[PDB]
């Protein structure tokens, strides 16, 4: 099957590069707002807890 | 994991971070619970006859 | 063969090439601090902690 | 099945299922026994053949593969091939199959590697005899439909393509690379890839396009020319010959680099000019790029006739199509010549005649004003340049315009694109002209400016054939010594003939464009101009240009914005060649500063476009380089580094603008989500890089011609009213505009609220409302591409004054260059003898289903919508003719083009 | 936040029913397809028109 | 000495890995750009020369080179010859033997009888290379 299966394969393999993109982007992490501002509004959580306004 | 876990298993949680533990045996499911509220039988053509 | 080949040539160099830019691009925001993105993840996870409450 | 001897027929084919008794053992005990029986074996030779015919009926690998085994073995076990040259060689025909059967009906890596030289060799040595070509017919037009003959066809074909692919790379080649251990194209060998070649384009197409790629020379091409001319009605037909040429030719875009994708094209206009349709052939001309392909097709409609006949319309036709002008040109001068008549002919080329049909395009549309009329401040000056944005076109709306009042209420440069806005209401009109002239002589030096500006405008839709050109009333303004006025008409000068070169226009800007020794920043217009008349055609990589930066750099370097418009100019310069554009690459990269790198990743663009994927590698490795350098730290410099930057993200964009128009367009979609992934990722990264890339973006969008205009703008919009440069707006409506209210309904909708909605500086509302106005014509008026039309796949030249202006800050001086937005697309209707301004009916359909084109041509099926329509933009593009019914037929053929239509009533 | 509430509302779908099921009345179907299908095909003829598509 | 200690390499290395990764994905569009490449520097030049270009790239034959002689007891060691040396490491940790000078004139005690344990020297001439260690007992006594 030669002319459309060594291609076929190459195309499955072309997959494969689509999943990886997408699993190193939501865990090594995936953004909310720019990027930028969802790191630092952690940190801003962070001072708000130690407070007893909530 | 939660690929063992389809909706509507009741589960064991160990209470302290309600961590899942297990899958319990008996399942839940509701058209089973109104027929036999309801306590239809279901029986054979003989006995229709006549 | 062919019409299959042209769209194989397109599609492996720019989705394998964005690929590897996202790859450079986690290691380059860790330097300004010194582990920003492998640590907003950890931050995220804490900030929550479990169990979560639905209200 | 069953064994049952040789009874009859039929018992001897289930005979020889299991184990044959006429073909393996008789030939084999035969060929080592006597020698004089190898003259009884080429007998035998008949019946070898009627055997294998009937189980080519059969599709179990078992009882083809077993039961020929041993002779696949005589070969080169007792044989050797040795015994006699012609009756071993002859013998192969049956022992071909056989050896198919371990490579293709099982697969065993061990045997499969091996055999498989074995097969390429006979198939070549076999060839000579021309007896191979008919044991591949055989399978080809098959005996029966069973799965096996279409894999076992196919094996055979791919022995060729291994070894000749393997001979262009390997320094090695021949017949002693051990690919196939097979000759490289030899010489009795050559004749076999011809009949291979025939067969297969007669039921096939799969190796067609390929075995051209392989060689990879134009020759391939030319052989290719010879079979395809004769069956052009006979095999099939014209219509289905088209569709072919072309999947080939934009295909393999992306397997061609520049001195060979130039010399393939040669040949695919040659089959268009065998075949009847000569404006097919034009189509391909333009894409070459070559004055020389359009003349010949000119030169073959009007040298043989001696009449007017359809012949000198259809000519003229042609020619008129570009909306650059670009064979406006060309094809006049041989009407001047011949005369049979000037009148018509002259007009019918030129866009002399698109002005009168516009006039009755625009009586359906009507003309709707929704601006506003804010007085005072740079409010003023907002509302008195979006009246000339509403009314691109031809429009008309002469009498708020002659009173002078909201005039002499601008001010500054302001006051400078107030003027010139007007002539934007009169484009593609002759008429305006008396507007412009009362500014011209009356008033500071700004009102004077700005009239020249208008003049441009208005005299693109008449300049063909130098007949009241803008060289006329323009030439005494630039002659004259002031900066201002100077700039103002040289700038007019590039628009008004567009991408039209001629002996006029060139040689007045000859003597300038080469004088930067005093210092000044609107001489930006200056290279600028001459950037313009090149784009679109063949170049000569002027010196004129290329001197001008160098002496300007020396000069001076405070003036980092000067130099950085020069930069941009010198890559519009060079759009429209390639290969050249190499040559000159080193010149610039002679003299070495940091300095000068900044304009050498531009150039490269153009350079690198057509081998363009060697031209992505390097743009990327471009950009992480500055966040790595950064990041070691973390763990008159100015005026080097603030250009040094932005140029790096013009070029990466400007590199995938021009690759993504030739070559493929199904990545077009790709690099529409990319592009905001790049924006937030630069944000991040370099401080001074977040600017450039917003309102770049917008350029992004309109250069490759997006299908999908709705969802990404309006996402990205609202993020882009926090970040800086309210310019950003500006640039996000030069790719909404499409056809007009469809896209272009969210624009106003979400550039207007941004506007309305928060006022944290007047500067930055100013772009916002220019923006809102911009983006909307009333009712689809005239729709804006940056494509020609009469190609999708080729690139404008009226749109390059929109290019320029995105790497750049905000300024009112910015101002007066954004007037100017030219490029037209007309609509089609049918013309007669006596230029009828209505059409019959049209079909539109969103996209062609078909994947046998790639350059588009439509489906029949279509929509069918009535007479009158305008050519709807991307997401409607395909535009079909509805005629046939009625017994009318078309001689031009539509495709999604720009070109107009006519026909022929019987 | 899915309901099942609305899932009430909604189809899953694939029906049995296309035109020129309909045996005549070929007119009708061409006052109604003019009616619900036509302005989602093209809004362009509407906005040309200058008139509010029908509800 | 050995040390395991650097953090400026990430940054060199972060740029030259994204390379390394780059070129094998391009490579497809590559090939045929290099059809092109080669008859031009089969013509001139290879970069700047006209050697080692004979061969399939540059080399042919077996292109790695290693030796071992650590990660095993015993394998290769062969003779190693020492000698006493001032301002040099010498380390009694490493061999068993370790020999003495005979740039003094003077010689050092009776060589090996052979045995071990705490063990007795014996020998019939004093001129073989032995050597000398002191005692802290001579000086308590």
């Amino acid at each position: 099957a030669a002319p459309y299966a060594a291609k076929l394969k190459q195309t499955e393999n072309d997959l494969k590069d689509i999943e990886a993109r997408i699993k190193e982007k939501a865990g090594v992490k995936e953004s909310d707002t720019g990027l930028a501002p969802s790191h630092l509004w952690d940190i801003m959580g962070d001072r708000q807890r130690l407070g007893e306004e909530h | 994991n939660v690929k063992d876990l389809k909706a509507s298993q009741r589960v064991c949680l160990r209470s302290d971070s309600y961590m899942l533990h297990k899958v319990l045996e008996n399942k839940a499911d509701p058209l089973v619970s109104l027929m036999m509220v309801e306590k239809v039988p279901d029986s054979t053509y003989d006995m229709v006859g006549g | 063969t062919r019409c299959k080949l042209k769209l194989l040539r397109m599609e492996r160099i720019k989705d394998h090439l964005l690929l590897e830019e996202e790859f450079v691009s986690n290691s380059e925001i860790l330097k300004p601090f010194e582990k920003k993105q492998e640590e907003e993840k950890k931050q995220l996870e804490e900030i929550r902690g479990n169990p979560l409450s639905i209200g | 099945m069953v064994d049952e001897s040789d009874k009859k027929q039929q018992t001897i084919d289930e005979q020889s299922q299991i184990s044959p008794e006429k073909q393996t053992p008789n030939k084999k005990d035969k060929k080592k026994e006597e020698e004089e029986q190898l003259s009884e074996e080429d007998a035998k030779l008949k019946t070898d053949l009627e055997l294998l015919v009937e189980r080519l009926k059969e599709d179990d690998s078992s009882l083809y593969e077993a039961s020929l085994n041993a002779l696949k073995e005589s070969i080169k076990n007792s044989t050797s091939s040795m015994t006699a040259v012609p009756k071993p060689l002859k013998f192969l025909r049956p022992t071909y199959p056989d050896l198919c059967s371990i490579y293709d009906k099982w697969t065993d890596p061990n045997l499969k590697s091996s055999l498989a030289d074995v097969l390429s060799i006979l198939a070549m040595t076999y060839s000579e005899n021309g007896k191979h070509d008919s044991l591949r017919y055989r399978l080809l037009s098959d005996v029966s439909d069973f799965e096996g003959w279409g894999h076992e066809y196919i094996r055979h074909l791919a022995l060729e393509i291994g070894e000749v692919y393997n001979d262009q790379v390997e320094k090695d080649a021949e017949d002693e690379t051990s690919s196939d251990g097979s000759k490289s194209d030899g010489s009795a060998a050559t004749s076999g890839f011809e009949f291979s070649k025939e067969d297969t384009l007669r039921l096939c197409l799969d190796i067609v396009p390929y075995f051209l790629k392989h060689n990879g020379e134009e020759d391939a091409v030319d052989l290719l020319l010879e079979i395809e001319s004769i069956d052009k009605l006979p095999q099939f037909v014209d219509e289905n010959t088209f569709q072919r040429v072309c999947q080939y030719m934009v295909a393999c875009v992306p397997l061609l680099p520049p001195p060979e994708d130039v010399a393939f094209l040669k040949t695919a206009y040659s089959i268009y000019l065998s075949q009847n349709e000569l404006t097919d052939a034009i189509a391909l001309a333009v894409r070459l790029g070559e004055e020389d392909m359009i003349r010949s097709v000119f030169d073959a409609t009007s040298d043989p006739v001696m009449h007017k006949q359809l012949a000198y319309i259809l000519a003229a036709q042609k020619t008129s199509f570009e909306y650059e002008g670009v064979q406006d040109i060309i094809g006049n001068g041989k009407l001047s010549e011949h005369f049979l008549y000037l009148a018509k002919e002259l007009n019918l080329t030129g866009p002399k005649v698109p002005e009168d049909i516009y006039k009755s395009h625009l009586d359906n549309s009507k003309s709707v004003f929704s601006s506003a009329g804010l007085d005072s401040a740079q409010q003023n000056l907002a509302s008195s340049f979006v009246n000339g944005f509403l009314n691109l076109g031809y429009c008309n709306d002469k009498l708020i315009v002659d009173n002078d009042n909201w005039v002499y209420k601008t001010k500054g440069d302001g006051m400078t694109s107030a003027v010139a806005s007007i002539g934007s209401i009169y484009q593609w009109n002759l008429d305006g002209l008396q507007q412009l002239d009362k500014y011209l002589y009356v008033d500071e030096p700004e009102v004077k400016a700005g009239a020249l500006l208008g003049i441009g405008i208005s005299a693109s839709g008449v300049h063909d054939g130098e007949v009241e050109p803008a060289l006329l009333l323009l030439q005494d303004y630039v002659t004259n010594p002031d900066t201002k006025i100077s700039s103002a008409a040289i700038l007019g000068l590039g628009i008004a003939f567009a991408g039209s070169k001629n002996d006029e226009v060139l040689g007045l800007l000859l003597p300038i464009a080469a004088s930067t020794d005093l210092p000044i920043e609107t001489a930006a217009m200056a290279s600028l101009a001459l950037a313009h008349v090149f784009v679109g055609t063949c170049n000569g990589d002027i010196t004129t240009s290329i001197m001008d930066n160098f002496l300007e750099r020396t000069a001076i370097e405070l003036k980092t914005d000067w130099v950085r418009f020069l930069a941009l100019a010198l890559g519009i310069l060079y759009m429209g060649q390639g290969e050249q554009v190499d040559d000159v690459l080193e010149t610039i990269s002679a003299i070495e500063h940091p300095m000068t790198s900044a304009i050498e990743v531009l150039v490269g663009s153009c350079a690198y476009t057509g081998t363009g994927d060697v031209l992505l590698i390097q743009d990327l490795l471009h950009r992480l380089t500055p966040k790595n350098v950064k990041g070691e730290e973390d763990a008159e410099i100015k005026s080097e580094e603030k250009k040094g930057k932005s140029s790096d993200k013009d070029a990466t964009t400007d590199g995938k603008n021009d690759d993504e128009e030739e070559e493929k367009e199904a990545g077009i979609v790709d690099e529409l989500a990319y592009a905001v992934l790049g924006i937030a990722l630069i944000a991040l990264g370099e401080d001074i890089g977040k600017e450039m890339s917003l309102r770049h973006f917008g350029h992004l969008m309109h250069y490759g011609n997006e299908h999908i205009r709705r969802m990404v703008p309006l996402a990205m919009g609202i993020v882009s009213v926090s970040d800086p440069q309210m310019k950003v707006f500006d640039t996000l409506t030069r790719f909404s505009h499409d056809a007009d209210l469809e896209v272009s309904m969210n624009s106003i909708f979400a550039m207007g609220l941004c506007g309305a909605g928060t006022n944290n500086a007047r500067l930055a509302q100013l772009l916002r409302q220019l923006a809102s106005y911009y983006s909307r014509e009333q009712d689809a008026l005239f729709i804006t591409r940056l494509a020609q039309g009469l190609l999708h796949l080729g690139k404008g030249t009226m749109t390059m004054d929109v290019f320029n202006d995105a790497h750049v800050l905000n300024k009112v001086t910015l101002a007066s260059i954004l007037t100017t937005a030219v490029g037209l697309v007309s609509p089609s209707f049918m013309l007669k003898h006596h230029q009828l301004f209505y059409m019959l009916n049209a079909g539109i359909r969103p996209k062609f289903i078909l994947a046998l084109n790639d350059e588009g041509e439509p489906i029949k099926v279509n929509v069918r919508v009535g007479q009158a329509v305008e050519t709807v933009g991307q997401a409607g593009r395909p535009k079909k003719i509805t005629g046939w019914i009625t017994q009318s037929t078309p001689v031009l053929l539509n495709h999604g083009e720009r070109a107009e239509l006519e026909t022929d009533e019987y | 936040d899915a309901d099942p509430m609305v899932s009430v509302m909604k189809m899953d779908k694939s029906p049995t029913e296309s035109y020129s099921d309909i045996g005549g009345l070929e007119s009708q179907i061409q006052e109604i397809k003019e009616s619900v299908e036509l302005p989602l095909t093209h809004p362009e003829l509407y906005e040309e028109m200058g008139i509010k598509p029908p509800k | 000495p050995r040390m395991y200690e650097e953090a400026s390499g990430k940054e060199v290395e972060k740029v030259a890995t994204a390379v390394l990764s780059t070129t094998a994905r391009a490579k497809a569009r590559a090939k045929k750009t290099k059809k092109e490449k080669g008859p031009n520097e089969e013509e001139k030049k290879k970069e700047h020369e006209e050697k080692e270009k004979e061969r399939e790239t540059n080399k042919k034959g077996i292109k790695e080179t290693k030796e071992n002689d650590e990660e095993f007891y015993k394998n290769k060691y062969s003779s190693k010859p020492y000698k006493v040396d001032n301002m040099t490491r010498i380390l009694p940790q490493q061999s068993r033997y370790i020999s003495f000078i005979k740039d003094d004139r003077f010689v050092p005690v009776r060589k090996f009888k052979g045995n071990n344990g705490v063990v007795v020297l014996r020998d019939r001439e004093p001129k073989e290379p032995v050597a000398l260690i002191e005692t802290v007992r001579q000086m308590k006594d």
